[PDB]
């Protein structure tokens, strides 16, 4: 059964995924825009 | 093969005012959150419900007495996640239950990991040996042993140090009264490492500054140095003779000197860490059994060791009820240990 | 040098001060209000000076259960009349 | 026995001071 | 004083085993050309 | 606009004085209201 | 071999690259928090612990004349006048334990004035 | 060097020193398993910690 | 010539902005009476 | 007798101390800041009871 | 809660004002990097 | 020459002698296990598993043998109290012997591999240089470990072909070695469900076999190979050390908090059982049950097993020892002989009073007696002159129920006070302090020592990981940095990307 | 055949002094606790 804490677990999980995901999405976007010259 | 990973790598390792790196992804948010958490907590958050203490500027505490205090003893070693079963996603309750303490301690732990990873990363990019990172292992050992392992061995986070000036002072006094921590040879080694390190810092700096070659005309000697110059800026030979004649022995090897400066405080901190890991289990250096047998049988036998135990007993009895409110210690006046008059 | 504008360059420019002579006092005033409106108290659950104790009580509202802690605090807060 | 031990270790340290100072590796300039 | 009697041997070995180690290493260093 | 117009020593002085004011305010606060023991 | 053999006593040239150490440490923090000047660096290394310990010594020396540490005992009071304890007050409890037990037979009068 | 019967038998098992798969190879897959493992560890940790509380899972000596 | 919005800009403001906000808050606290 | 209350504290190894507990014990509280060289004592035994070695050292 | 808009309004007028002043240079920087 | 702290580096490119060194280490460790077991067997008293179990006697390896099903001596006794048992070969002695013999065999093998270091097997077929294909080696070893793990779980622990493991009731009264079925549901991840241990080894075993096959068949990606320096055996040292301190922290924690694999009958109670009065509550529950069934007080308490009572005593709390208080717990409070029975304190008004139990934090603790509501009703005063709650004023008596003092009541203040002093430690026992010349000061249990040793080693091995990882990743600069390190590579802005000369 | 990996080991006199000082001071420190 989905206990309240299991729900809380999934919420923490999804929160983390969203944080990391947004961070890397932004990082990759910026990295693509502002490239290094060689 | 210039895929997104390599492009991202390029961007992360740009030479900017503040170097980021891969490690920065871990380091900056966690360091920022630990710092921000402590500032937030010490400015606005109480310890009323966990300790029976005011602990914030908002309540009238000053810089010395504010703290982010540990959670209630009843929380055990709960991670105290905001979305956890105790706070249930309620930010306000979470603050009142001591959630900021685990917040700061955990983001702090990972922040330290991030900083050491940063030392490795920059070392690797610039081409130096990673001894700075290695040296930083000692603060990490101290933090991990004192803020994580020690309370994990005890009943709860409550007995971890609280993040505040006076709160830490209390931690010190507690360790004297309950653990007789000054008697611990691991702590003693730590003290030697730290005082010996401070000593080396001073004596090395002073020696260099007073064996300078005159490489300029000005009375300010700082100007007579160029970072790219090949020559040593002070005389190792004169330094060596001076100290050989003053103190008997001297360094003659610069590399060994600077390695030794790394070694002493690092090793000291590691030793103290081991001792605290012992205190996690109350595996103390509390007594000398021979002393106690002699003293138990012989009421005229007195040493500074027995004197200090009397002090510890005082500390325990007088501080325990307010310091451990969850225990509900009621100690009537008549049971309090006191010498004459006082 | 790493490419960014030198700080001495920026903080002595008129434009910097045009911007920040506004943005800085505004933040200061926002923090000030955050306390003066009492909002900080409610956000962080910090007692006001009249909310540490009930009028006759001298006992600490100490949390003593892990999973009922939230309910305990809510109860303590109720008991403040 | 403990006393003998303590004092012995101490005495060895003082002896060591003597040798470390007077019978050190000479620093040699190169 | 009722000390632990093993203390003696514990201390002796504590001093002697590593000291001896060092001495061996040092002497065979000196005997190298 | 162009960087360099307002002399850095004036900036330093004004900044410093601001710091003195705010810290002065905090020390005043040690003797009044909350935390003053009165 | 030990890296230490790479330095020879009295050699004229420096045994490490202060420019590399600076590049590293400067990037660790930011460039302007790092010492490029060995003289000013070593001066800092002298000054910090010496000044600090001077203050420690002055602490003992002025507490010798009973100008003591900050006292915030019962500094925080609620609306009614209840004492709200802070960590300073817990420190005070520990201090009281020490005070009442020390030299347990030496005091006949209620105040320990020296 | 010296050959032995056992050595000749095992020879193939120690013959591909330095052999690699081009590029990233199975790294994405690896990353997936590491993510799964991290969640698994998170779960057993929070169960042991009573941060994650499951029906019928009583983290106590009174389990049996 | 110079860019305005950089990693340094961001780093500076994530620290600077809350700092001023907090200083206002603490300043206000100096006038709280019990 | 460090605190001058005729309650002698043992500091030396021969009198039941180890390296950690041992001490040269401060001169007696009855002496206060008085100068107590050996020749101010009626005997070495007195000087030792009252903690003279501390002052000399 | 009126106190939330009361506290946020100074910061919002601040951000809005700095945007007012810096927008042409910011668009110049975004155009330049693109 | 080599500095003393590098002498073992001569093995890095010598697989044969590396193997010899590993063999020698293994021989030493097996030899230690054998010797340790023999010493314990020479000192162990099997005569009372109730009040003198192994964890009171400083036994460290005996519980690890017992845990996996070795419970008997060739001399006829077992650790559960049976006599006239035939344990077969795999007695304690048999295990110790087997470890000694293994030690000798490994020693011999070590000599052989030391002398015959130059085996063709250790040479790369193409280059003729010493080379170990670490990726494939890892696959092979991981496959073996998976096999072993699986077999341990599926055959040994289940009792399918093997003895099973130590299991017990929640209060550690009736422990024995039993076959254990795997728990395949979520409770399998409950640290107190042994079924979970079984299931874990079966599942993790299979996974290990699959992963082993994978690492045997699939080469490392070039990018991971370079990144991790997989051609360098020291990278394996770094990551192995990491895995090992990971494991060490885990076993320290489960030893300290308790789990299915750290039973209290083998290692002693946990500190948390004292913290939460775990045993006291069960005792009270049983006594209340008896009273509810019309039994008398004396009957209720006499029905409490001594083993249970003995758990409810702080001298068995592993958080009561000291770092240099050496030896078995018996050396401290003594060899427990008998439960004295439950002390019930009453005052002159006949109220039952309860002694405040000593928290583990305190080396010493005042004696304070409260009523059921927690109001202080009596104590042992420090200053007598303004005492209000002295036993003498309050007329405190103590009556014992159960144990050796069952039915007795003492009323003289000194005796009552003696018992109250003991009562702060929980249930009261008679001890033999003469036999071992016990000094009366608490020592920790094997649970304590195990936990300490392993937390400390875990922490030190962290440093090992850092050191060797650094060595792996910075091998090129181990003896120092490039003499020709261009100042512009380390100065700012020269390259756009730090340490990348192609970005000037 | 002779193993090509054998290296000479060294301990200079200063290292002997340092090491001896370490061991003796450690003994001086721990001995009290060993005697207890
Ligand atoms: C090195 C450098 C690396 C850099 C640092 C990286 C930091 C990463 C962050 C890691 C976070 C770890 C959190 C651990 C939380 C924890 O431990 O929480 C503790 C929990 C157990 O919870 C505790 O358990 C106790 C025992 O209860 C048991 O016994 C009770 C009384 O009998 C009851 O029966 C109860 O039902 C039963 O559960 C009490 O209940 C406590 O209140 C409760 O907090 O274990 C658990 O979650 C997990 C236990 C197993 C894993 C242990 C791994 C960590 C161990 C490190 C130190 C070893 C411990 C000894 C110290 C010496
Ligand atoms: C960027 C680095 C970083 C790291 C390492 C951490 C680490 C932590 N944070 Mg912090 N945090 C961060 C940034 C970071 N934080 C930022 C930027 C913010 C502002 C948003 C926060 C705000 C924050 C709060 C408010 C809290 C934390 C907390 C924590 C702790 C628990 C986290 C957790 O359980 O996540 C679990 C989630 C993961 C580990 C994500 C893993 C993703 C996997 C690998 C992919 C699979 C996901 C899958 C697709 C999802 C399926 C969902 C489906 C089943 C429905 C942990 C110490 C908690 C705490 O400290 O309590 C004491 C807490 O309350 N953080
Ligand atoms: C399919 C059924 C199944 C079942 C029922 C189990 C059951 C179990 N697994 Mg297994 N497992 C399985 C399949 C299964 N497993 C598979 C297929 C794999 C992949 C090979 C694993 C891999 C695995 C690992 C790696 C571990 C388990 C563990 C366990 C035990 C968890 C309970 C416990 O005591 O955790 C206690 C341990 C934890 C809760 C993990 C702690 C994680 C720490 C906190 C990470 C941080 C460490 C950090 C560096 C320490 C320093 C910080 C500190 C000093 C403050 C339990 C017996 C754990 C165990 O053996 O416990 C004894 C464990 O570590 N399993
Ligand atoms: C040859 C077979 C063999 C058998 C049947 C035994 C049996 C025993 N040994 Mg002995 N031992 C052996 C060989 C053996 N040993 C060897 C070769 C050595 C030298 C290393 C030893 C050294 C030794 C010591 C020092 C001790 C024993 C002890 C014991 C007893 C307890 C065992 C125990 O608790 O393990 C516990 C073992 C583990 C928990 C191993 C876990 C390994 C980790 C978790 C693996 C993680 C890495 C892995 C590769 C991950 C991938 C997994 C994959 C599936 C995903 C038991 C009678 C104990 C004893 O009672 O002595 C009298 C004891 O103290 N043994
Ligand atoms: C995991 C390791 C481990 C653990 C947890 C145990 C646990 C136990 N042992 Mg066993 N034992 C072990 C390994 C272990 N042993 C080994 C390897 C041996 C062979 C030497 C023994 C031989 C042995 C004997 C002969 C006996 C025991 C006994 C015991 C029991 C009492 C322990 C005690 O009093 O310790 C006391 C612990 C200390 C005094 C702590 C010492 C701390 C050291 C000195 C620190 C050193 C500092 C260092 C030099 C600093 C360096 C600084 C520098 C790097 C800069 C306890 C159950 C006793 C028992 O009860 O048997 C029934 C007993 O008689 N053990
Ligand atoms: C799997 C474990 C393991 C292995 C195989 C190695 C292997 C190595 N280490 Mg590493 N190391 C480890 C763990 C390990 N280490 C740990 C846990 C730490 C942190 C303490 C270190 C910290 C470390 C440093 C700082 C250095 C090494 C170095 C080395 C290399 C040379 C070692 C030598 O000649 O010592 C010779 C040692 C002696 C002659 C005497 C040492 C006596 C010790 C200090 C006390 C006695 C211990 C006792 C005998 C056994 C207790 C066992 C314990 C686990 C219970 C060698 C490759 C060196 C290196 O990298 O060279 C290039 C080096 O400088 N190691
Ligand atoms: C080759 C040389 C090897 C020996 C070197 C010399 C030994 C040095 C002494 C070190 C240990 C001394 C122990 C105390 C002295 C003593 O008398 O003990 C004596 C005790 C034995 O205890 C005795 O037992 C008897 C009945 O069995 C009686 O009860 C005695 O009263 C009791 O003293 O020795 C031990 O049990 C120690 C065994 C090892 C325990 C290790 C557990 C902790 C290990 C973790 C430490 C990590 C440190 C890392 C730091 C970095
Ligand atoms: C002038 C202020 C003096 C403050 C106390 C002394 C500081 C300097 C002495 C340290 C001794 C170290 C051992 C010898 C180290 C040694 O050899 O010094 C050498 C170093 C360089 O010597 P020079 O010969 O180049 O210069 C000294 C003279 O010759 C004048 O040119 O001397 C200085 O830098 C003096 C700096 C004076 C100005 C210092 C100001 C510091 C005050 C900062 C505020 C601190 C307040 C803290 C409050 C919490
Ligand atoms: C917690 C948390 C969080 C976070 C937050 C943050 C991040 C914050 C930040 C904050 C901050 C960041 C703040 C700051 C502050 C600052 C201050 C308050 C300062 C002060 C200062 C002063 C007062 C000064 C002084 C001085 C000195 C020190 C020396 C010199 C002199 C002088 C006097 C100047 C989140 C949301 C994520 C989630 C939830 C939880
Ligand atoms: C040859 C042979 C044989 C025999 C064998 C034998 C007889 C063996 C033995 C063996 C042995 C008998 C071994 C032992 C070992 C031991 C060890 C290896 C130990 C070690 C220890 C240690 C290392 C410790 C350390 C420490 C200390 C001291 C203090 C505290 C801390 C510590 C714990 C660290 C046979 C017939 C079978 C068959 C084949 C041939
Ligand atoms: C986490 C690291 C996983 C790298 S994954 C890797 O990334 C490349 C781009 O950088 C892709 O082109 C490639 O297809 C992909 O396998
Ligand atoms: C005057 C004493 C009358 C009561 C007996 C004391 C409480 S009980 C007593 O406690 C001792 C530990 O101190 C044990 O060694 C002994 O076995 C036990 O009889
Ligand atoms: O002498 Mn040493 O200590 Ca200075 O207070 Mn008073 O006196 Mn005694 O009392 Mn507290
Ligand atoms: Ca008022
Ligand atoms: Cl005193
Ligand atoms: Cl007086
Ligand atoms: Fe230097
Ligand atoms: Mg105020």
């Amino acid at each position: 059964t989905i206990t309240p804490s299991l729900k809380g677990f999934f919420i923490g999980l999804l929160s983390g995924a969203v944080v990391l995901g947004l961070t890397f999405a932004v990082l990759i976007a910026i990295s693509q825009i502002d490239k290094v010259q060689r | 093969e210039r895929g997104w990973f390599d492009i991202l790598d390029d961007w992360l390792k740009r030479d900017r005012f503040v170097f980021v790196g891969w490690s920065g992804i871990l380091l900056f948010p966690c360091a920022y959150l630990a710092l921000g958490g402590w500032l937030t907590g010490t400015t606005f958050v109480t310890s009323w419900y966990t300790h029976g203490l005011a602990s914030s500027y908002l309540e009238g505490c000053n810089f010395l007495t504010v703290a982010v205090s540990t959670p209630a003893n009843s929380m055990g070693h709960s991670l105290l996640l905001l979305w956890g079963p105790e706070a249930q996603g309620d930010f306000t309750r979470w603050c009142q239950l001591g959630g900021l303490w685990t917040f700061i301690a955990l983001h702090g732990a990972f922040g330290l990991i991030g900083f050491m990873l940063r030392q490795f990363e920059i070392a690797r990019l610039v081409g130096v040996r990673p001894y700075n990172a290695i040296a930083f292992s000692a603060p990490i050992a101290v933090f991990v042993s004192v803020f994580l392992i020690y309370p994990l061995g005890q009943s709860s986070w409550f007995f971890a140090p609280s993040f505040g000036v006076a709160a830490i002072f209390r931690f010190l006094l507690f360790f004297q009264g309950f653990h007789n921590w000054t008697l611990n040879p691991f702590h003693m080694m730590g003290v030697a490492g730290v005082l010996g390190g401070a000593l080396l810092c001073a004596i090395h700096g002073a020696t260099v500054e007073n064996t300078l070659f005159q490489d300029g005309e000005g009375a300010s000697t700082f100007r007579a140095f160029n970072p790219t110059q090949a020559e040593e800026t002070y005389s190792m030979v004169t330094a060596n003779r001076f100290w050989s004649q003053i103190f008997g022995i001297a360094f003659s090897n610069k590399r060994w000197l600077h390695f030794f400066m790394l070694f002493v405080p690092v090793t000291g901190l590691w030793m103290s860490a081991i001792g605290v890991v012992g205190l996690a289990l109350n595996l103390r250096s509390y007594d000398f059994i021979s002393q106690e047998i002699r003293a138990a049988e012989d009421p005229e036998f007195e040493t500074f060791y027995t004197k200090n135990l009397l002090l510890n007993e005082g500390i325990r009895a007088w501080m325990a009820p307010q310091d451990q409110p969850h225990e509900n210690f009621v100690f009537p006046e008549e049971v309090l240990p006191r010498g004459n008059a006082l | 040098t790493t490419g960014e504008r030198p700080f001495s360059d920026i903080i002595t420019s008129v434009r910097y001060w045009v911007i920040h002579s506004i943005t800085i006092p505004a933040l200061f005033i926002a923090g000030w209000l955050f306390v003066s409106t009492g909002l900080a108290y409610d956000v962080f659950g910090t007692p006001r000076p009249d909310s540490y104790y009930a009028q006759e009580q001298r006992s600490i509202p100490l949390v003593t259960d892990r999973f009922e802690a939230k309910q305990q605090v809510e109860t303590f807060l109720e008991q403040l009349k | 026995m403990e006393t003998i031990t303590y004092v012995f270790i101490f005495a060895c340290i003082i002896a060591l001071f003597f040798f470390a100072i007077f019978f050190r590796e000479p620093p040699r300039i190169t | 004083m009722e000390v632990n009697q093993l203390g003696l041997i514990a201390t002796a070995l504590f001093v002697l085993v590593p000291s001896v180690f060092l001495i061996i290493l040092y002497v065979q260093t000196e005997s190298q050309q | 606009s162009e960087g360099g117009r307002i002399p850095l020593w004036i900036v330093a002085t004004v900044a410093g004085m601001g710091v003195i004011v705010i810290v002065g305010l905090f020390f005043y606060g040690a003797y009044a209201g909350l935390g003053s023991s009165l | 071999e030990s890296a230490n053999y790479g330095y020879k006593f009295g050699q004229e040239e420096e045994t490490y690259n202060i420019v590399a150490a600076h590049g590293y440490f400067g990037r660790l923090i930011f460039q302007y928090a790092s010492f490029n000047n060995s003289r000013s660096l070593h001066f800092f290394l002298a000054a910090w612990p010496v000044v600090g310990v001077w203050f420690a010594a002055l602490g003992i020396s002025t507490m010798a004349f009973n100008l003591n540490g900050f006292n915030f005992n019962h500094s925080v009071i609620d609306a009614k006048g209840n004492v709200i304890n802070t960590w300073a007050d817990i420190i005070n409890r520990a201090n009281l334990g020490m005070e009442v037990m020390h030299e347990r037979n030496a005091h006949n009068f209620p105040l320990d004035l020296a | 060097a010296r050959r032995t019967w056992l050595g000749d038998i095992l020879r193939p098992l120690n013959s591909e020193y330095g052999k690699v798969a081009p590029g990233w190879g199975t790294t994405p897959l690896m990353a997936v398993f590491m993510g799964l493992f991290l969640v698994f560890l998170l779960i057993i940790l929070e169960i042991y910690n009573s941060t994650l509380i499951l029906d019928g899972v009583n983290v106590s000596w009174k389990a049996l | 010539s110079y860019p305005i919005f950089t990693v340094r800009w961001v780093a500076v403001h994530t620290l600077a902005v809350p700092t001023i906000f907090f200083l206002g808050a603490i300043a206000a606290m100096q006038f709280i009476q019990r | 007798d460090i605190d001058g209350i005729r309650e002698p504290v043992s500091g030396s190894l021969l009198y039941g101390n180890n390296i950690i507990t041992g001490a040269v014990v401060p001169s007696s509280n009855a002496i206060g800041l008085h100068f107590y060289p050996i020749w101010e004592a009626a005997s070495l035994d007195e000087w030792l009871y009252n903690g003279g070695p501390y002052q000399l050292i | 809660d009126w106190r939330v808009l009361v506290v946020l309004l100074p910061v919002l007028l601040a951000a809005g004002w700095a945007v007012r002043n810096i927008l042409p240079y910011a668009v110049k920087q975004v155009q330049k990097l693109l | 020459g080599l500095p003393w702290y590098r002498v073992h580096t001569v093995l890095i490119n010598d697989p044969g002698r590396l193997i010899a060194a590993h063999l020698m280490h293994t021989a030493l460790v097996a030899g230690w296990a054998g010797s340790m077991a023999l010493y314990e067997l020479a000192t162990f008293d099997p005569s009372d598993p109730v009040l003198n179990p192994m964890w009171r006697q400083g036994m460290f390896v005996l519980p690890f043998m017992a845990r996996l099903g070795v419970t008997g001596s060739w001399s006829g006794w077992s650790i559960t109290g049976e006599t006239g048992i035939d344990p077969g070969f795999w007695s304690f002695e048999g295990v110790a012997l087997a470890h000694i013999v293994l030690s000798g065999l490994l020693f011999l093998a070590a000599c052989w591999h030391w002398v015959y270091w130059d085996l063709e097997l250790f040479r790369d077929p193409r280059t003729g240089e010493p080379a170990l294909d670490l990726p494939k080696m890892f696959g092979i070893h991981l496959f073996l470990a998976g096999l072993l793990c699986f077999g341990f779980g599926a055959f040994h622990l289940t009792g399918l072909f093997g003895p099973g493991m130590w299991v017990s009731d929640p209060y550690g009264l009736t422990g024995s070695v039993q076959p254990v079925a795997p728990e395949w549901g979520p409770d399998g991840f409950n640290p107190y469900n042994p079924g979970g241990v079984v299931a874990h080894h079966i599942a993790a075993g299979i996974v290990g076999i699959i992963a082993g096959l994978f690492h045997i068949l699939v080469r490392p990606p070039q990018r991971l190979y370079k990144a991790l320096r997989m051609g360098n055996i020291e990278t394996v040292l770094s990551s192995s050390i990491a895995a090992v301190f990971f494991a060490a922290f885990v076993v320290a924690g489960t030893m300290w908090y308790g789990s299915a694999t750290t039973p209290i009958e083998l290692f002693g109670p946990t500190r948390y059982q004292w913290d939460s009065s775990y045993f006291q509550q069960e005792i009270n529950r049983r006594v209340q049950a008896s009273l509810a069934s019309g039994a008398t007080l004396e009957e209720a308490w006499s029905a409490i097993p001594e083993k249970l009572a003995f758990y409810d005593y702080i001298g068995n709390n592993p958080a009561k020892g000291g770092l240099f208080r050496t030896g078995p717990m018996n050396k401290g409070d003594g060899i427990a002989q008998a439960w004295k029975g439950h002390a019930v304190f009453r005052n002159k008004e006949g109220e039952e009073l309860f002694v405040r139990r000593m928290p583990a934090f305190f080396e010493s603790f005042p004696v304070i007696l409260t009523d059921k509501n927690g109001v202080v009703k009596a104590d042992i005063p420090f200053r007598r002159a303004e005492s209000k709650y002295s036993f003498e004023q309050q007329g405190v008596t103590v009556s014992f129920y159960g144990g050796e003092l069952n039915g007795q009541t003492f009323t003289d203040p000194p005796t009552v006070k003696s018992y109250a002093r003991k009562a702060i430690f929980g249930e009261i026992f008679e001890f033999d302090t003469e036999t071992l010349n016990s000094d009366g000061i608490f020592r920790t249990s094997p649970r304590g020592w195990f936990t300490f040793a392993h937390a400390v080693f875990a922490l030190l091995f962290f440093f090992g990981h850092i050191w060797h990882g650094a060595r792996t990743l910075f091998r090129d600069v181990f003896s120092g940095i490039d003499p020709e390190l261009s100042p512009e590579q380390v100065e700012w802005g020269f390259y756009q990307k730090v340490g990348d000369v192609t970005t000037r | 055949e002779p193993n090509p990996n054998r290296q000479p080991v060294e301990l200079n006199r200063t290292s002997l002094y340092l090491g001896l000082l370490l061991i003796l001071v450690l003994a001086l420190l721990f001995s009290s606790y060993f005697f207890n």
